[PDB]
């Protein structure tokens, strides 16, 4: 299964991956 | 002892506390009354490369929330962050 999220990982994708 | 991760959530620091607030509104922009729900979390899930069903995130909201709303509020969002953020010791 590939389901897991980290605080820094989710934050980096929240305001970084096609966001900011 | 217990309540170790929540102890940091209650104390914490403005630098990290305000950060969770700025990272919370973007997660839940149009979800009920400003609470990250299964649909809001699924939006960021697609950015990583996976599109799971709403039930997958419903289990995530139940693990961190159980007040009847079934939605990640500002506190639950910051409480879920320290859970995977580990401690400093
Ligand atoms: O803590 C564990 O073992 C389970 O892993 C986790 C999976 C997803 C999240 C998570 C993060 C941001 C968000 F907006 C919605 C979320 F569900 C948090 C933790
Ligand atoms: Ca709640």
């Amino acid at each position: 299964r590939r389901v897991r999220i980290s605080a820094d990982a989710m934050m980096q994708a929240l305001l970084g991956a096609r966001a900011k | 002892m217990d309540d170790i991760y929540k102890a940091a959530v209650e104390q914490l620091t403005e630098e990290q506390k305000n950060e969770f607030k700025a990272a919370f509104d973007i997660f839940v922009l149009g979800a009920e009354d400003g609470c990250i729900s299964t649909k809001e979390l699924g939006k960021v899930m697609r950015m990583l490369g996976q599109n799971p069903t709403p039930e997958e995130l419903q289990e995530m909201i139940d693990e961190v929330d159980e007040d009847g709303s079934g939605t990640v509020d500002f506190d639950e969002f910051l409480v879920m962050m320290v859970r995977c953020m580990k401690d400093d010791s």
